[PDB]
RNA sequence: AAUUGAAGAGUUUGAUCAUGGCUCAGAUUGAACGCUGGCGGCAGGCCUAACACAUGCAAGUCGAACGGUAACAGGAAGAAGCUUGCUUCUUUGCUGACGAGUGGCGGACGGGUGAGUAAUGUCUGGGAAACUGCCUGAUGGAGGGGGAUAACUACUGGAAACGGUAGCUAAUACCGCAUAACGUCGCAAGACCAAAGAGGGGGACCUUCGGGCCUCUUGCCAUCGGAUGUGCCCAGAUGGGAUUAGCUAGUAGGUGGGGUAACGGCUCACCUAGGCGACGAUCCCUAGCUGGUCUGAGAGGAUGACCAGCCACACUGGAACUGAGACACGGUCCAGACUCCUACGGGAGGCAGCAGUGGGGAAUAUUGCACAAUGGGCGCAAGCCUGAUGCAGCCAUGCCGCGUGUAUGAAGAAGGCCUUCGGGUUGUAAAGUACUUUCAGCGGGGAGGAAGGGAGUAAAGUUAAUACCUUUGCUCAUUGACGUUACCCGCAGAAGAAGCACCGGCUAACUCCGUGCCAGCAGCCGCGGUAAUACGGAGGGUGCAAGCGUUAAUCGGAAUUACUGGGCGUAAAGCGCACGCAGGCGGUUUGUUAAGUCAGAUGUGAAAUCCCCGGGCUCAACCUGGGAACUGCAUCUGAUACUGGCAA
C-alpha cells in the first residue's frame, strides 16, 4: 500500500519463486535417496547420497538451509544406508 | 494569598497582640483589644479542647501571615526532622526571609517587612531574593538593596527595631543596612506565650 | 550492537543526562545494559558537571561498542588522564 | 550434581514412565503454620527398576518428552 | 545519618453497662459538577464504545552498487544573443546533481493499545539441546566464466486501478566452474560447500588515453570467538466458585522414521496402558503480569494512569511468503463485516501512530512549531528522513511559589446590624495622610541549552611519497524550533487582580426579621405547629483562598473476618446424638537422618520510586550526586535443641 517499499512486496516474489524451484530440486534428489534405501539398492542408495549431498551442502551455503539442516540430513541418510548395505 | 483583612480584627478574637500593627503605639488600647472581637465577642467562649488547640495554631499562624497550606507543611517539614517537632515547627517558621527582615528591623511589621522581600528590596548573600518565604540559613547575609536605602519606612523600620527585646541569634548592622543570621534561634530565644505542643496535637491526630 | 549515547532524564528546559551502554535499537529513554556516567550541560562553573567511568566505556569499546558523536565529545573533553 | 531431588516412588507401573513424590514442609504465608505441599515429578529411569514404595535420588536433565525434564541417579530402600 | 511510630467522636435507654451495625474527624484522585476565578514553574489530560473514521502528516535513504537522463543547474567541439566578453540553443550526461527503474540496507525499530490470555504469560530462582543483522577478535579467502531482466523503444487494452505483445541493456541481481579447512557427513579411508566489487589520490614506464601499475580506503566469501538479541526446559509463586468431582486416545510413556537453529507426542508408525485429580483436576466466572502506586504505626487492605521492564494484540477469522529477525502497526494472500471511487465493465481502503471528526459519556486538549538538542534509519561524507523527540497551544485537573498592596489614620463618621435606648457592633476597617511598584502592561538590553560540522593550515600514522585517507591541534566564517526565552535595567500609577462553605450537637463560629408540621433542612442525631442560634433573608462571626463546596472512589479510624488482633450459657454463633475414612495433633528413651528450623559464605534481588546526607534552578514544587533499603530467592558448608523421616 502506497509507500515505496511496495518494491519490497514485488520483491519477495522474486525471492519466493527462486527459492521455491531450488528448494524443490532439492528436496527431489533428498527424495531420490530414501527411495533406494526403501528399496534395497544400496549402490543407488549410495548413488543418490553422493549426487545429492552437494547441493544440500551447497544450498546451505547459499542460505535458504542454513548450516546443520543439511548435517542431519546426510547423517540420518548415511545411517540408513548401511543400516543394511 | 495574603490574608489582607482588618488585621486587629485578628489580635483581638486571638486575645494577645500579634504585632500587626506593629508600628508606633504598643501595648495596643486605641483599638479595643480584647472584649468584642464582634458581635458577641462580649461572651465568654468556654470552649472545646478542640477549640484551644485550634486557635493556639491559628495565633501562630495570623502572626507571621502564614495561609493553611504552607503551614501545614512547615509541620510537616518539621516534624520530618529529627528534633522536637514543635521546637523544629518553630524554628522553621523563623527561618521564614520576610520574618528575619522584620526581625532585623528594616521594617515595621512582618507585613511590610514582606513588602519588601516581594518588591526585591533586599539581598542574600549578595543576590536579590523577593519571595518571601525564602528560608535563611546560618552565616547568611541579608542587605538592603542600594536602591532605595534610607527611604522612609526602612528608617523608622530600623528605629523602634531597638525599642522591641531584640534578637542574639543575629547581629545586624543599621548604617549599610545589612544583617548576619547569626545561628538557629533556639527554645529558649522568642516564645514564652505560645504553646506548640498543642499545635502539634492539632496535627497529630 | 551495543552503544554509549545519552539518554535525557533532564526536565523541560534543564536537561541532564544518563550515559548508558544499550542495545542501540533500544529507546533513547528505556532498556539499558548498565550506567556509566552522566553528563548535566547546566553544569554550572560551580563544581562538578560531567562525571564518567572511564575504565568501564574502555571495557565496551573493548567489547565492540559504538559511542555516540557527543559522548565521544566528552570523553575527548574530560581529556583523558588528567 | 547442580542439585538432587529425593522423594519416595508413587507410581513405578508404567514402560519407563516413573513419577515420583517430593516432600517439603513450608511456613503458611499467612497464617505461619507448617503444611505438606507435595511435588510429583515425572522421571527417566532406563531399564525400569526402581518400584513403588522405593526412595530414589533425581537430577534435572533436559527434556526427554513433554513431561520429562528429570533421570534418576541412585536407588534407597525398598520393601516398603 | 537512612521506615525511631499507633488518639477518638455521634447515635438503641428514663438512665446504665454490654453486645452490635450505622455515621463522623484523616490521608488519597488521570476525577465530574455548582459558584468563583489574577500570574508563574513542574506535571497530568478518553477512566466510557478493542465504537466508527474525512483530510494532512507518522519510513526511508544510498549516484562512493547499477544502466542512466526527465526535471534544473551550470559548463562544451561547435552553432551564437551580439550592446566584442557581459553572453543565447541545437544539442552533447561532459560533472554538479537527480524523477522513474534495478540493487543495497532499514520498513521485526521507534510510537499505539489492554482485546484475548489464570498460562507458549508474568515475577523469583535456575537449567541444556540452539540460532544470532548491523559492531567487534583471530585466520585465510577473494580465481575464471555464463545465460537473464526492469528501465527504455515500438505496438496495443482500459474511465481508473493497472495491464498485453515483441524486442533491447548494466551491476554489489542471478547461476555454473574452479579453489576447500582449524567447516559439514563420516570411527576412518574418503566425499562435499563460497564470494563483488566501488571509490580517493599517485612517480617512473607506457598502453587500444578508457586505464594497467602503485597506493590507501570501503564493501564481498569462509571458519572459530566475543558482544547483544532471541528460542527453549524445570521448580515455586502469581484471582474467585463444589449451587462444578471427576478429567484425559497424541491422551501418558517406549521404540523407530520424519522434523526443527535447537530438547521434545513436535509429528508419524508400531508397542506399553498409562497421565491428571480434593495439596482442588475438569467445568464455570473475572483478569494482561511486574517494578511499584495509595493507604495503614505495623501487619495488612486497595490498586496496576502517567515512568521503566516483560507479555500480547494491529478492522474480524485464517494462512503463510520474504528475511538474521515477522507469521509483519502504516507488507502480501483467502474468507468475513463495513466504507469509498466508477465512464458500470471494474477498482480501492483500516488512526489501538500524531493531530482532527462523528458517536458514546458527568468528563478528558491544537487538523501547531522544529530536527536546534538528545536518540533512531540510511550515506565515506556532506546530508536526507524521523507526530520518536524537543517545544509550543488548550483545561485551576493537581502540586508548588507569588500577587491582589505597606504604614499611618478616632472618641471611633456615614450607612447597616443588635439594644434593656444609656449604648454595643461593623471597625483601623472606610475616608484622609504619607509610602512602596513584586506580578500583569510598556520600553530598552541580554545568558544557557552549541557539541559539531565547513573550509583552510600544522604535525603525526601510512605510502614511492611530502598526494588521499585517518587521528590531534591552530586559526578563521559559521549553526537554537522554543523565543517578545531565562535573567537584567528603566517607565506609569495602588494603579488590572477575592471568592466559596459553614456557625443546633458531633464541630471552630449568634443574633434579629420572615415562616408557622407550611415553605423547607438534613453526613449522623434530628430541626419546622408564634419568641426557630437547625427553614429563607439580613448583621455579625468561624473556617479555607484562586480557589471553595457537592458528588463519586480507595484505605483509615473498624480489634466491624481479629495472622499480628475477636467471639459462640442467657446478646450473632456448639451440628439432636453418636461411630469413623481422609486430614490435623500426639507420652516416654536411646541411636541415626538432616527435610522443617538455625548459622555462615557466595551469587542474584533491573533502573526509577521510597528513605538518609548532600548538590542545582531567587525559594518551593522540580532536577541531580552518593548512600541506605529492596524485609525476597537460590547455591554451597556447617550446627542437631525442637519438629519431620528410619531403627529399636
Ligand atoms: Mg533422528
Ligand atoms: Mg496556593
Ligand atoms: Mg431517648
Ligand atoms: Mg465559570
Ligand atoms: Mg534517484
Ligand atoms: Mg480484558
Ligand atoms: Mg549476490
Ligand atoms: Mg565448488
Ligand atoms: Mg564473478
Ligand atoms: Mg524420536
Ligand atoms: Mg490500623
Ligand atoms: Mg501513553
Ligand atoms: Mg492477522
Ligand atoms: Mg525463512
Ligand atoms: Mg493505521
Ligand atoms: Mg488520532
Ligand atoms: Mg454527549
Ligand atoms: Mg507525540
Ligand atoms: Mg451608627
Ligand atoms: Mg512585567
Ligand atoms: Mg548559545
Ligand atoms: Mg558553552
Ligand atoms: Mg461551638
Ligand atoms: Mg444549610
Ligand atoms: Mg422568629
Ligand atoms: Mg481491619
Ligand atoms: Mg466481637
Ligand atoms: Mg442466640
Ligand atoms: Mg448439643
Ligand atoms: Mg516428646
Ligand atoms: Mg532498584
Ligand atoms: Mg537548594
Ligand atoms: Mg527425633
Amino acid at each position: 500500500n502506497i509507500k515505496s517499499a511496495k518494491k519490497r512486496a514485488i520483491q519477495s516474489e522474486k525471492a519466493r519463486k527462486h527459492n521455491a524451484s531450488r528448494r524443490s530440486m532439492m528436496r527431489t534428489f533428498i527424495k531420490k535417496v530414501y527411495a533406494a534405501i526403501e528399496a534395497g539398492d544400496k549402490a543407488a542408495a549410495q548413488k543418490a547420497f553422493n549426487e545429492m549431498q552437494p547441493i544440500v551442502d551447497r544450498q546451505a551455503a547459499k542460505g535458504l538451509i542454513h548450516k546443520n539442516k543439511a548435517a542431519r540430513h546426510k547423517a540420518n541418510l548415511t545411517a540408513q544406508i548401511n543400516k543394511l548395505a | 494569598a495574603r490574608y489582607l483583612g482588618p488585621k486587629l480584627k485578628l489580635s483581638r478574637r486571638e486575645g494577645t497582640d500579634l504585632f500587626l500593627k506593629s508600628g508606633v503605639r504598643a501595648i495596643d488600647t486605641k483599638c479595643k483589644i480584647e472584649q468584642a472581637p464582634g458581635q458577641h465577642g462580649a461572651r465568654k467562649p468556654r470552649l472545646s479542647d478542640y477549640g484551644v488547640q485550634l486557635r493556639e495554631k491559628q495565633k501562630v499562624r495570623r502572626i507571621y501571615g502564614v495561609l493553611e497550606r504552607q503551614f501545614r507543611n512547615y509541620y510537616k517539614e518539621a516534624a520530618r526532622l529529627k528534633g522536637n517537632t514543635g521546637e523544629n515547627l518553630l524554628a522553621l517558621l523563623e527561618g521564614r526571609l520576610d520574618n528575619v527582615v522584620y526581625r532585623m528591623g528594616f521594617g515595621a511589621t512582618r507585613a511590610e517587612a514582606r513588602q519588601l522581600v516581594s518588591h526585591k528590596a533586599i539581598m542574600v548573600n549578595g543576590r536579590v531574593v523577593n519571595i518571601a518565604s525564602y528560608q535563611v540559613s546560618p552565616n547568611d547575609v541579608v542587605s538592603i538593596r542600594e536602591k532605595a536605602k534610607k527611604q522612609s519606612r526602612v528608617k523608622a523600620a530600623l528605629e523602634l527595631a531597638e525599642q522591641r527585646e531584640k534578637p542574639t541569634w543575629l547581629e545586624v548592622d543599621a548604617g549599610k543596612m545589612e544583617g548576619t543570621f547569626k545561628r538557629k534561634p533556639e527554645r529558649s530565644d522568642l516564645s514564652a506565650d505560645i504553646n506548640e505542643h498543642l499545635i502539634v496535637e492539632l496535627y497529630s491526630k | 550492537m551495543v552503544t554509549i549515547r545519552l539518554a535525557r532524564h533532564g526536565a523541560k528546559k534543564r536537561p541532564f543526562y544518563q550515559v548508558v551502554v544499550a542495545d542501540s535499537r533500544n529507546a533513547r529513554n528505556g532498556r539499558f545494559i548498565e550506567r556509566v556516567g552522566f553528563f548535566n550541560p547546566i553544569a554550572s562553573e560551580k563544581e562538578e558537571g560531567t562525571r564518567l567511568d572511564l575504565d568501564r566505556i574502555a571495557h565496551w569499546v573493548g567489547q565492540g561498542a559504538t559511542i555516540s558523536d557527543r559522548v565521544a565529545a566528552l570523553i575527548k573533553e574530560v581529556n583523558k588522564a588528567a | 550434581k547442580i542439585r538432587t531431588l529425593q522423594g519416595r516412588v508413587v507410581s513405578d507401573k508404567m514402560e519407563k514412565s516413573i513419577v515420583v513424590a517430593i516432600e517439603r514442609f513450608v511456613k503458611h504465608p499467612i497464617y505461619g503454620k507448617f503444611i505438606k505441599r507435595t511435588t510429583k515429578l515425572h522421571v527417566h529411569d532406563e531399564n525400569n527398576e526402581c518400584g513403588i514404595g522405593d526412595v530414589v535420588e533425581i537430577r534435572e536433565c533436559r527434556p526427554l518428552s513433554k513431561t520429562k525434564s528429570w533421570t534418576l541417579v541412585r536407588v534407597v530402600e525398598k520393601a516398603v
